[PDB]
């Protein structure tokens, strides 16, 4: 009803009443899911732009398949073999399930008000990144399906100084 | 375990994985024994490899049906031309040595690996107390070195490239 | 958390800053000073023997700054002071003629690279030994250069106030050199040229814009 993540641009934004009564556990699970989807969206937005200008020269499949040649965007999933996707998914699962490659020194020792404001800002930035990723995916798919549709050319219609 | 030999200036004691932690004494002795054995094996392997790659090859190194010594190459790839039964005898000899004098047959236990077979001493009481520690530490240090480096000699042989000093 | 420190007067700083270390103005908006940054997975760690997280961060900052201070001069010197008189009877095939700093990396024999790596590894090992032995009492820096007590071929002596001002100058130049090395490297990468060939043209004129000359006859 009233917790972190309520800021004045609007105020509550629950039109369809997806929560209504629920419970503390269900609300906490929903908050965790929102934070996870938000962090994933922010990482996706950051990673959708970097390869346009920089490229690591590693040979996914030694001998050939060298990053320097695979397409960027939604066309990489077809080029990358299934083995690499499985390996990286298993790796991130090892990171998530266990404490491996994770350090509790990032929790920090911030005071209460600072922590609350920082959490609200984190949620806001992530909520923006979600729709950012949605728009990126829709533009990429529409352009790839039919070249010339949505005449704005190049990936990343903004930031035209890259090209 | 915090004052035993092998903990010296360039790092003092160094247990990053922390496998020791709680232990008795059998584990420490077993780890020391395996470290020393890997040592000895690796120094002899590296010395043989460097003396073979130097270019000095035995005349009587010739094998069955002539197979002149100049034909023998270097490395794992170059080793695939020596007789199979010759290396079978060689491995018989080494497993024999594993089941032979290389053991505390006498029953003397100055330190882990001090077999000495009570018969072939070259002078052991002559050295002072600090000299024994210095020699054991230098043997162990002159070991850890060999062990890792040789893995590289083995890694670099198959990886391919041009290492310094050694030609390749 | 203290409010309105020197620099960021409209922000705040964690209380871990305090005074003590030289060059502290209060710049710490994020954090990094309220976490165990020198004790969690430290293999050399030693309870009742290590320093404070802030001193560990100061050591890291000093290392990065020293490297950058050397790197700035390394970038600048060969461009305008000429290359080393080497390549004589060395069989380098103009390997030193290149001046583009990102081009000479692929023409230098591995002897120099491995010599440099080994020497700096030796210096780092000396630093590690000193850090391990000075326990929770490290004057910071260590490596025993020209200050009385360690190696001092020129016998440099200074009053404590001289030492404090020298420390302040060192840290200021370290930060400035970090910024300068970053800028120089990225400018060289972007323009494909060294700094001298990039600044020299913008000094007199382009050829297509300067006038033809003076052709009026004299004496008529
Ligand atoms: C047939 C001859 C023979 C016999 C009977 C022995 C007998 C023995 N050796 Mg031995 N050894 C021999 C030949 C022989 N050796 C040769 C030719 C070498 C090379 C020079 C060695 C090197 C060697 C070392 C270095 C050690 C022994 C040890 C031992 C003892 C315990 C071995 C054990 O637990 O089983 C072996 C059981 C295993 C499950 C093998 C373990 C394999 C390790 C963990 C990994 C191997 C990785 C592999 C090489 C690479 C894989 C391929 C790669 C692509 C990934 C035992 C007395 C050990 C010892 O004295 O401690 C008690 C010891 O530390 N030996
Ligand atoms: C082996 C890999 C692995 C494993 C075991 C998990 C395990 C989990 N993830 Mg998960 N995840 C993974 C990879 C993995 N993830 C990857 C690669 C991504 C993409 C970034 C995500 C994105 C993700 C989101 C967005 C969410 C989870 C959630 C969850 C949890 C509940 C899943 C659920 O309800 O059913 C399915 C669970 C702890 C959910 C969660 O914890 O919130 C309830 C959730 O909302 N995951
Ligand atoms: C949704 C996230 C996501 C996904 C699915 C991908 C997927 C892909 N990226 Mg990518 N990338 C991402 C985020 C992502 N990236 C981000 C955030 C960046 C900026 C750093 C990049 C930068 C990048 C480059 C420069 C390149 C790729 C490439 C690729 C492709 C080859 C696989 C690979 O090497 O991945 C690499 C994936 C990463 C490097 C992301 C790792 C991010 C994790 C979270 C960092 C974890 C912390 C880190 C270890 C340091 C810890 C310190 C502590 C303070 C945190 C593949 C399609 C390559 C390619 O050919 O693309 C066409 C390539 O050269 N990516
Ligand atoms: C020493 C460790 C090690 C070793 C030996 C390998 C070996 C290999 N990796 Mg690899 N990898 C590792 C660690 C390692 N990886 C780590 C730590 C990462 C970071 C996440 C990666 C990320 C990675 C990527 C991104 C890719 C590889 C690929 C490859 C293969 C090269 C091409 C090939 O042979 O195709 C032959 C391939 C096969 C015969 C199929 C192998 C299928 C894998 C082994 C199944 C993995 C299952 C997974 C781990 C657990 C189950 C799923 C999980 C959700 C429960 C090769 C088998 C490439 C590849 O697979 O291309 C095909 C590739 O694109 N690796
Ligand atoms: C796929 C690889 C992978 C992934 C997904 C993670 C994931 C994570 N690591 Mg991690 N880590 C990894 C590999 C990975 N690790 C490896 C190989 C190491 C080195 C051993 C580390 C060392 C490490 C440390 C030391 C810490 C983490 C932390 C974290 C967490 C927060 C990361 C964050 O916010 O910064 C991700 C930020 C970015 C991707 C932005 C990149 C910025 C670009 C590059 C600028 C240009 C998160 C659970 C932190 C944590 O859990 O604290 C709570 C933490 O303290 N990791
Ligand atoms: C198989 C070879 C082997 C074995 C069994 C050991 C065993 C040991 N080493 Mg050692 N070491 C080795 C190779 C080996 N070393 C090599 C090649 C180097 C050079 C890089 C070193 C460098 C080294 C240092 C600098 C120190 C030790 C120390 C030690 C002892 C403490 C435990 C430890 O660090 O284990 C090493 C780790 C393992 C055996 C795990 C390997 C598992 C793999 C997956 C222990 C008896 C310490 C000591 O003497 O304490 C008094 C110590 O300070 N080692
Ligand atoms: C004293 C007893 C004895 C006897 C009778 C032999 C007899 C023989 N050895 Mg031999 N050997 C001995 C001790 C002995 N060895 C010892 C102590 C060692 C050191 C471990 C070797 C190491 C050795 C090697 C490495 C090789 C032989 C080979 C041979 C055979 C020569 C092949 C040939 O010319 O065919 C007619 C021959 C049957 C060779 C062989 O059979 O392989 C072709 C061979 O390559 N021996
Ligand atoms: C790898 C093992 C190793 C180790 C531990 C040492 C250790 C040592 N060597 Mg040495 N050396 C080695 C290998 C090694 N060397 C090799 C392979 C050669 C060539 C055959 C030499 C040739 C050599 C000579 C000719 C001399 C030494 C000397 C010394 C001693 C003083 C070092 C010094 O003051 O330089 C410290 C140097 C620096 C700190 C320079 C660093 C400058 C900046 C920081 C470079 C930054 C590098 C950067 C981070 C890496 C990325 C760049 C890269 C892509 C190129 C020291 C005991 C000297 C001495 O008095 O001993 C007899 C001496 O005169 N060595
Ligand atoms: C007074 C100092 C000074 C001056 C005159 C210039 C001058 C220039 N810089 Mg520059 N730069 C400086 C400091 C300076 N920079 C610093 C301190 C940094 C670090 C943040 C940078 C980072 C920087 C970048 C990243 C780039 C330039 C570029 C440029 C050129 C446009 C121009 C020659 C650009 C350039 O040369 O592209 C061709 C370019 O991409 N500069
Ligand atoms: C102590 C230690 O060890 O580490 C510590 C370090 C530190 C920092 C303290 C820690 C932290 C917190 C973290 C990780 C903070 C990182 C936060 C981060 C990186 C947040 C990204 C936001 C991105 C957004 C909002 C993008 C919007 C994108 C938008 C709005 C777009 O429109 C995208 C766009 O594409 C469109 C749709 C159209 C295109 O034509 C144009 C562009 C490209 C513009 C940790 C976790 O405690 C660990």
């Amino acid at each position: 009803e009233n917790e972190i993540g309520v800021l004045p641009p609007t105020g509550f934004f629950d039109p369809a009443g997806l929560s209504d009564g629920i419970s503390q556990e269900k609300f906490d699970s929903y908050r965790l899911a929102e934070l996870k989807h938000g962090r994933a969206a922010m990482l996706a937005v950051l990673g959708y732009v970097a390869p346009e200008t920089y490229r690591f020269g590693y040979d996914l499949i030694p001998g050939e398949l060298s990053t320097n040649d695979i397409p960027n965007g939604v066309a990489a999933i077809k080029a990358i073999p299934f083995g690499g996707w499985a390996q990286m998914i298993a790796f991130v699962g090892c990171v998530e399930t266990y404490g491996w490659f994770t350090s509790p020194t990032g929790v920090l020792d911030l005071p209460d008000d600072i922590l609350a404001k920082r959490q609200t800002a984190e949620l806001q930035h992530g909520r923006l990144a979600m729709l950012a990723f949605l728009e990126l995916i829709r533009h990429d798919s529409q352009n790839l399906a039919q070249p010339g549709f949505d005449g704005l050319d190049n990936l990343i219609t903004g930031l035209p100084f890259l090209y | 375990f915090e004052n035993e030999l092998g903990a010296q200036p360039p790092l003092g004691f160094f247990d990053p994985l922390g496998m020791l932690d709680e232990a008795g004494q059998a584990r420490f002795d077993r780890l020391r024994y395996v470290e020393l054995k890997h040592g000895r094996i690796c120094q002899l392997a590296f010395l043989g490899n460097i003396i073979t790659r130097a270019g000095i090859h035995l005349p009587g190194a010739i094998s069955l049906d002539g197979t002149k010594f100049s034909d023998i190459g270097n490395g794992w790839a170059g080793s695939f031309e020596v007789p199979k039964d010759g290396a079978l005898q060689i491995l018989f000899f080494v497993g024999f040595l594993e089941l032979f004098v290389m053991k505390d047959v006498t029953g003397e236990g100055e330190f882990v690996g001090d077999f000495r077979n009570g018969a072939l001493d070259f002078g052991w009481d002559s050295f002072s107390e600090e000299t024994k520690l210095q020699k054991r530490a230098i043997e162990l240090n002159n070991g850890r070195a060999a062990m890792m480096g040789i893995l590289g000699l083995m890694v670099h042989e198959q990886l391919g490239g041009e290492l310094p000093i050694v030609g390749q | 958390w203290n409010e309105a420190p020197r620099a960021l007067p409209f922000g705040s700083a964690p209380p871990t800053l305090d005074g003590s270390l030289v060059g502290d103005v209060g710049f710490d908006p994020i954090g990094f000073s309220t976490a165990p940054f020198a004790s969690f997975n430290n293999p050399i760690y030693q309870e009742g023997n290590f320093m404070t997280d802030v001193q560990w961060l100061r050591e890291a900052e000093l290392t990065h700054g020293r490297i950058a201070q050397l790197a700035v001069v390394g970038f600048i010197w060969p461009a305008l002071f000429g290359t080393f008189p080497g390549n004589e009877n060395f069989g380098g095939a103009d390997a030193y003629s290149y001046v583009n700093p990102l081009e000479a990396i692929n023409h230098i024999p591995s002897l120099a690279i491995y010599q440099i790596v080994g020497g700096m590894a030796w210096v780092e090992y000396q630093r590690v030994q000193r850090i391990k032995e000075q326990g929770k009492d490290r004057i910071s820096g260590d490596i025993g250069l020209a200050y009385p007590g360690g190696w001092n071929p020129f016998n440099i002596n200074y009053s404590p106030e001289e030492y404090a001002e020298k420390q302040l100058q060192e840290i200021k130049h370290c930060r400035l050199a970090m910024l300068g090395a970053f800028g120089l490297f990225f400018q060289a990468l972007n323009s494909g040229e060294d700094i001298v060939s990039q600044l020299s043209p913008a000094f007199a004129a382009p050829e297509y814009a300067a006038k033809a000359g003076y052709f009026l006859p004299q004496g008529i």
